[PDB]
């Protein structure tokens, strides 16, 4: 279980980083289209 | 414009899906603690 | 656990609403591109 | 056209991911009921 | 170009979300085996 | 539980197939935009 916990924390950290980058890129595209 | 709108709408789904998945992880953790108590 | 249940139901309701709106917007974009 | 196609393909992934997450939630609920029985 | 970039960025989120959901499923399975042992 | 397992395996198989198709389509769009 400890390994499962460590791994879910890594997944969360990386997913949060990817979500933020996608949100930024989505904003840039929205601004370009406006 | 309409494709940018659709992409932004999908971004809201991605943010909300992540928040739900986090909640699901929390539930598994709450339940694992209960299982550890019964094992004890 | 009851609170966890109430919260997962709220997440589901809101995610279903956002999925429907995204699907609609995706349809509009597909139609515009055609 | 190709970006609209890609966005539609991603929409299918979003719909399917949501259905899988719902199934996962169902599994946690099935298991919590079993844990409550063992606690009893 | 910028919308294609945003779509690609969302694709990385979709791939990572799927990998996390799979990990969550694995956790439920690990825990169900523990619950079956306590039931026994 | 066995039914839950069979069903999660079906969800995974279908989601993996849809992810691969989306990735392919995303590549095509990226190449067209370049």
């Amino acid at each position: 279980w400890q390994q499962w916990e460590e791994e879910i924390e890594q997944h969360e950290g990386n997913l949060s980083l990817l979500l933020r980058e996608a949100a930024l890129q989505v904003h840039i595209a929205q601004r370009d289209a406006r | 414009q309409s494709l940018a709108n659709a992409t932004a709408a999908q971004q809201e789904v991605l943010e909300a899906s992540y928040a739900m998945v986090q909640h699901i992880a929390k539930g598994i953790r709450i339940l694992e603690a209960r299982v550890a108590r019964v094992e004890a």
